[PDB]
RNA sequence: GUGGAAAGGCGGGCAGAGGC
RNA sequence: CCUCUGCCCGCCUUUCCAC
């Protein structure tokens, strides 16, 4: 299909790849802030109905990333059938602990045809020492941050499939003010700061009954085959419960995800975003 | 006596009369003189049924066993009522226990009436062995040159084997460890580059005869030729998944202490599981192939009784693992139903691998489908009042958090305050006692039992009694059971009764006070399971390997056998008592902490032994690590799990220690390293001349970015240092491995 | 939570004595892939509001009538008496540094400290209203290093016994003086009444800074650093509802720190008065 | 309706002692 | 251009979560 590959050119460090509860929990404060509460429930009800954004991946100069589909994962030894023994081991696990590949290679991995995993990583993750001092004698109490910290020409984008009349109403606004609010923790040291651009991508895709996931979801039935994520955030000072979402990169069946409301004591209420995002993806026997 | 226990123990005393052939003393062949040792065992100190046992020692070369007339004479001149024993099922017991050599080993390995040869080492055939005990001390069994074993040697192998048997009692988990100790390196049959041992091809007949009783196959199905072909057995194999987000994944706030018995309660949850297969499926351990680090593999029957026992167990297991663990490990176990006749090589095909590759699928599928049999595991059920523990990071359900024995004024959860009070008992320590969940003194949970502390100056309580670190039932009482268990354990003390801190140890570093951490683990190691075809021969490849990490490593950290080690890196000549700590040592990988110093020289002195161990023909690969004392664990781990891996898919042999185009590469190769240090760190080993030594890395960091050659060739020449580096005027890359650890060793 | 706009502050940093931000010779910080050193948005921040909370310390009697729940602290730290919120300014014991942090949405609201900064307490807290971002190197400066020359220098400094006059010499890296750097301040504007307020502190503490030091030694020279604007413009609620370029912008190319905060506060910011 | 909110890597320290 | 010096000492996370 032809999605919408919004680009997030970083001002500084991130602290974590916004997953796409992030994504969605700072529309909603994004919205609720320029427009109000009545259309907040207006946003949600269009990614309800309609619209599906996904989670954040890097890019590097022209290159953009996809995560892997765990449908290679076992058909691996049934890929390489080209290959020698003494590097059908070699091939076979650094096919395996990849956790991105290109937009030419997932393509090839929907198909269950033979890849290639990314060289270089985009970003690093560091940590940096924070020193609090204390006004009268400047007392020194270190702790350490760690940060993401990206290369050159190197961001994070999200897709977003659904109509364009949500795209320009609810979403092109709020990731301008997203833009200079920025995204994470640690804001107000210029962190999860950016630039914002907007594209046209095109992914192939197989047709099949089973599909790959780009989003969190909080799947109705159990999905084909699956990765577990244990996250649950936080949201206006109140802890979130966890909540088990699916990584990028399961393979549900005709699933929608769905979204799941929490009360946290709040004046209104909490809309954990959890729908899925289907690419078709051709799997083996099982 | 029951028949189960019969046939577990004919197996187990079926090639007994090889070693007593050896060492000749009676007439020369084993069909008669195993058949004797046994009976003169019965006699003097001899219960009753020694002397039923030699009706399997004795029927063994089926010319003897052969047209069904000379056994029944025999076995109805003896009291086989007096067993409970009937005149058949006796008689059905000799064939099982015939069948099950075959297929262990097969018939192929059966050699004809060769004479005394050396045990060939299963890592290099070329090579062998010498006799010894498993004493783990003292002697580190290398394979050496093919030297032929002298014949007086077996007969103190003999003498001592009298006396063990004569005192153990006659029960399989009782003459299992004597057999072990004895016949470890003895070879099972002699002839040609054989790597078999004979404890190994007793401890898997004793198995494969087993699961063929509880299969209910009877002889005239043996004598038909009919338990072969038909899928009679049940390969069990489990694994573990997120090993490593369990043991390390702590805050700061969980000290060495707390690690340490983080690693030894994962090994509780492994032998728990392993433990109720083999109990409520009649087994024996015998049948336990490996269980090694999290992956084992059992050897059971194939009824619609014993499937319909493991899902209970895979059931019960993972739901353990879920309310304890909110998804942090997951046990994946499955089965394949193997047949007789795919326990070997047949054609030129090997069955076994290819039917222990249809079982690692199976696992394959399983752990990426991770907790699917909870039927809640996507319910959003809302859970109110979940606080959250420091140390682990764990949901806890309506506070219900003990306080932290260290500082009262922080909640942990209550699984960690079992933890530091068993990461305290870790000197005293001598195994565990595994009984009831609901009982006095278990400090851990288990998924199916709870796990008393069997301390020192303590009477032992429990059905089974696991023992740390040795083959000897020393103070257990006469009717539990004996679980032997291996572990790799050299810590460093405190001068308290107690493990020494992460400070501790490095405030005992000569020069920078770091923390030193080393992970490492054999390359390529499951293509080598891979040649093994015969389930005789994967239980010998498969304890050598964990032996090494076990107690191969203690031995080493003592500093034994710097003979086969030689001259490695030594910043200082290796210390009395180092202070290493050995967190987790796995069978195929390690984790060890402890001084930059000392755990730099190990690294050197591991790689050199383990390549002594094997032949050379499998290597190793190792990430190093440089680090605060206050570090915490998940960043420590997280780096020098990374920077293992870096060292890795490189070329997979190579050290790590202290350009973006892609011809250069991080990783020290280990030959490469140690000849780095011969030339460079001997001459530099220059009072107080560091500008000489730290511009110089300087210089160095310009040829990443010919500039530095003649830079380089004023600064040793305004000192006058002509003999230090002359190929230093690439050379310059791989010079900062000698130049950055030596700094460190002053200041 | 009643958005208005944005005030953005952009201006250039500038080193006219060597400036030094450690890290553990002794390393300035550096960004992991080009190498090149940077000023964080933490170290320019906290050192913005540690000197301006001193600034308020003095004044908790003028300033209770414009500012509520000043009237509630005396001036001092609450290391005396281990406790935290009691009648002292610094009453916030972080882990072993007092640190003034108010207690309470309703008082943070009303202190001049924590309505811009932000402040952490239980019952809620108030989120900071500025965004210090990360100062990188200006591209004239990139081009030098591209050029080849230096862009840090390593600094050797000896402490001497005075009798004996024995030295023992320690070497510090700190940035070459002369290098430009590149600031943005994003205010929030969260209420209209106080937005003047908030910009007039911003540079008073910003004012502090240029006779005071930025990171490392300072008392014996490593801060001296100077504020240079380029251009402050407020982006308006509507402006992020549209994205048309309708935004307010006062332009000052060459002025201090003193030059804008009182000679041009209410003749270039008219405009920004105008529109909310 | 954001794994969030608040949190200066700093405090002190003559590259100097003799040597036409 | 020769002779001693060639980093010390610290904090190394604190606190918030409405049944
Ligand atoms: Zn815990
Ligand atoms: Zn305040």
């Amino acid at each position: 299909p032809k999605f919408i590959a919004v680009k997030l050119i970083p001002k500084g460090p991130f602290r974590d790849i916004p997953r796409a509860d992030t994504l969605f929990g700072a529309i909603g404060n994004a919205i609720s802030a320029i427009h109000g509460q009545s259309a907040v429930e207006e946003l949600v009800d269009a990614f309800v109905g309609g619209a599906r954004i996904s989670s954040a991946f890097p890019y590097s100069g022209d290159t953009y990333y996809l995560p892997k589909p765990l449908s290679v994962e076992p058909a691996l030894e049934g890929i390489l059938t080209g290959l020698d023994e003494e590097e059908r081991y070699t091939t076979a696990k650094r096919l395996r602990k990849a956790k991105y590949l290109d937009l030419k290679n997932f393509e090839l991995a929907l198909r269950l045809r033979p890849f290639t995993i990314p060289e270089e990583i985009p970003y690093a993750r560091v940590d940096v020492p924070r020193v609090v001092l204390d006004r009268v004698t400047q007392d020194s109490s270190i702790y350490f941050w760690e940060e993401i910290r990206f290369r050159e020409k190197s961001g994070v984008y999200f897709l977003y499939s659904g109509p364009r009349e949500v795209f320009d109403g609810y979403i092109a606004p709020a990731m301008r003010f997203l833009g200079d609010t920025g995204i994470g923790g640690k804001s107000t040291w210029g962190a999860g700061l950016f630039e914002v651009e907007f594209h046209e991508m095109k992914i192939d895709a197989p047709g099949s009954e089973y599909s790959v996931t780009l989003s969190n979801a909080l799947p109705t039935k159990t999905p084909v085959l699956w990765r577990l994520l244990r996250k649950g955030g936080w949201s206006f000072g109140r802890r979130k419960p966890r909540m088990t979402f699916i990584a990028e990169g399961s393979i549900v069946k005709n699933d929608p995800g769905g979204m799941e409301r929490l009360e946290l004591g709040l004046s209104h209420e909490v809309y954990v975003y959890g729908l899925t995002f289907p690419l078709g993806v051709e799997l083996p026997e099982g | 006596m029951e028949i189960d226990e019969l046939t577990a123990l004919g197996g187990l005393l079926h090639d007994i009369g090889k070693p007593v052939q050896r060492a000749g003393l009676y007439s020369g062949d084993h069909s008669t003189q195993g058949a004797r040792f046994l009976r003169d065992l019965a006699e003097n100190t001899g219960r009753a049924e020694y002397e039923l046992l030699s009706l399997f020692s004795e029927f063994h070369h089926k010319g003897h066993m052969k047209n069904d007339e000379l056994m029944i004479r025999r076995i109805k001149e003896l009291s086989p009522e007096r067993f409970g024993l009937t005149m058949e099922d006796v008689l059905n017991a000799l064939w099982i226990v015939y069948e099950a050599d075959n297929l262990a080993s097969g018939e192929r390995e059966e050699g004809q009436p060769q004479a005394s040869r050396p045990l060939y080492s299963v890592f290099n055939p070329g090579k062998a062995y010498p006799w010894a005990e498993l004493d783990f001390e003292k002697e580190l069994p290398v394979p050496g040159d093919v030297f032929s074993i002298r014949s007086q040697d077996y007969r103190e192998l003999v003498k001592r084997l009298w006396e063990e048997l004569s005192k153990a009692k006659l029960r399989s988990d009782r003459l299992l460890p004597v057999l072990e100790k004895y016949l470890t390196f003895v070879s099972s049959v002699t002839s040609e580059g054989n790597i078999i041992s004979l404890y190994d091809h007793m401890r898997m007949t004793s198995a494969i005869a087993l699961a063929m009783l509880r299969a209910g196959c009877t002889a005239e199905d043996v004598r038909s030729g009919r338990c072969r072909k038909e899928k009679r057995f049940l390969l069990i194999e489990g694994d573990f998944s997120g090993i490593q987000d369990f043991i390390y994944r702590v805050s700061g706030k969980g000290t060495l202490k707390y690690l340490r018995a983080r690693s030894a309660y994962l090994e509780l949850i492994g032998w728990d599981v392993v433990l109720e297969i083999l109990s409520r499926l009649g087994l024996t351990r015998a049948n336990v192939v490996f269980n090694a680090g999290g992956h084992f593999m059992i050897i059971a029957q194939n009824t619609p009784d014993a499937v319909k026992e493991l899902e209970e167990i895979r059931a019960k297991a993972v739901e353990w693992l879920y309310r304890e663990f909110e998804s942090d490990l997951y046990l994946a176990i499955e089965w394949e139903p193997v047949s007789g006749r795919e326990f070997g090589r047949e054609g030129g095909k090997n069955l076994f691998a290819e039917a222990r590759k249809r079982l690692k699928h199976k696992l394959t599928v399983r752990k990426l489908k991770r907790f699917g049999e909870i039927k809640g595991l996507f319910e959003h059920g809302h859970t109110e009042r979940l606080a959250e523990c420091p140390v682990c990071g764990r949901e806890l359900p309506e506070g219900k958090l003990e306080p932290s024995a260290s500082d009262p004024e922080t909640k942990v959860c209550p699984t960690c305050n079992r933890l530091v009070s068993l990461g305290g008992n870790l000197p005293k320590l001598l195994g565990f006692g595994r009984t009831a969940k609901n009982d006095a003194g278990v400090l851990v949970e288990g998924p199916f039992s709870g796990f008393v502390p069997y301390l020192q100056g303590g009477r032992p309580v429990g059905e089974q009694i696991l023992v740390k670190n040795t083959l000897n039932p020393g103070e257990i009482p006469e009717s539990a059971q004996f679980v032997p268990y291996f572990v790799a354990d050299y810590f460093k003390k405190d001068p308290k009764g107690g493990v020494a801190t992460f400070e501790e140890l490095s405030m005992a570093s000569t020069g920078t006070r770091r923390l030193g951490v080393m992970k490492g683990d054999v390359d390529r190691l499951g293509e080598f399971f891979s040649s093994m075809d015969s389930p005789s021969k994967l239980a010998t490849a498969s304890r050598f390997m964990d032996y090494f990490f076990k107690g191969y490593i203690g031995a080493i950290i003592e500093g034994k056998f710097g003979y086969i080690i030689g001259d490695v890196p030594s910043l200082r000549d290796w210390p009395e008592e180092p202070d290493i700590v050995v967190v987790y040592a796995g069978g195929d990988d390690f984790f060890i902490v402890g001084a930059w110093d000392q755990i730099f020289e190990l690294a050197f002195r591991v790689r050199r032994a383990f390549n002594a161990y094997t032949g050379g023909k499998l290597t190793l690969s190792v990430g190093l690590g440089y680090f605060d004392e206050r570090t915490p664990i998940y960043r420590m781990a997280d780096v020098v799990s990374e920077r293992l891996d870096t060292a890795k898919d490189e070329g997979r042999n190579r050290v790590f220690v202290v350009p973006l185009d892609g011809k250069h590469k991080l990783s020290y190769e280990w030959n490469h390293y140690e000849e780095l240090w011969r030339t460079y760190a001997p001459r530099i080993y220059l009072e107080s001349k560091k500008g000489l030594l730290w511009k110089l890395l300087e210089i160095r960091e310009l040829y990443v970015r010919v500039r530095w050659a003649y830079l380089t060739a004023y600064l040793l020449g305004r000192h006058g240092l002509s003999d230090l580096f002359p190929e230093l005027v690439q050379p310059v890359y791989w010079v900062d491995g000698v130049l950055k650890i030596v700094l460190m060793a002053v200041r | 939570r009643r958005f208005y706009g944005k005030i953005v502050i952009k201006g250039k940093i500038k080193a006219v004595t060597g400036l030094h931000i450690g890290s553990q010779a002794n390393p300035v910080i550096k960004d992991p892939h080009t190498g090149l050193p940077y000023i964080p948005g933490s170290s320019l921040k906290g050192r913005l509001r540690s000197l301006f909370e001193i600034l308020v310390n003095s004044r908790l009697g003028e300033w209770r009538e414009k500012y509520p729940s000043l009237a509630n602290y005396s001036p001092g730290s609450c290391r005396p008496d281990n406790q935290e919120n009691c009648g002292k300014f610094f009453n916030r014991k972080i882990n072993r540094g007092w640190i003034h942090v108010c207690p309470d949405y309703e008082t943070a609201l009303a202190c001049p400290v924590c309505r811009l900064f932000g402040a952490s307490g239980k019952e809620s807290n108030f989120p900071s209203r500025i965004i210090v971002r990360d100062a990188f190197l200006t591209k004239e400066w990139e081009e030098k290093w591209r050029a080849g020359e230096a862009i840090t220098e390593a600094k050797i400094e000896v402490g001497i016994d005075r009798v004996t006059s024995q030295a023992n010499p320690r070497t510090n890296e700190r940035v070459v003086a002369g290098a430009e750097f590149e600031f943005e301040i994003i205010y929030n504007v969260e209420n209209t009444t106080h937005w003047r307020d908030d910009i007039k502190n911003l540079l008073t503490a910003m004012a502090l800074l240029e006779d005071s030091y930025l990171g490392g030694s300072g008392s014996r020279g490593y801060g001296k650093v100077k504020f240079i604007f380029d251009s402050f413009e407020f982006r308006p609620l509507d402006y992020y509802r549209t994205g048309k370029d309708e935004d307010i912008v006062s332009i000052d190319a060459r002025e201090k720190s003193v030059s804008d905060i009182l000679s041009g506060f209410d003749s270039l910011f008219s405009e920004v008065e105008g529109k909310l």
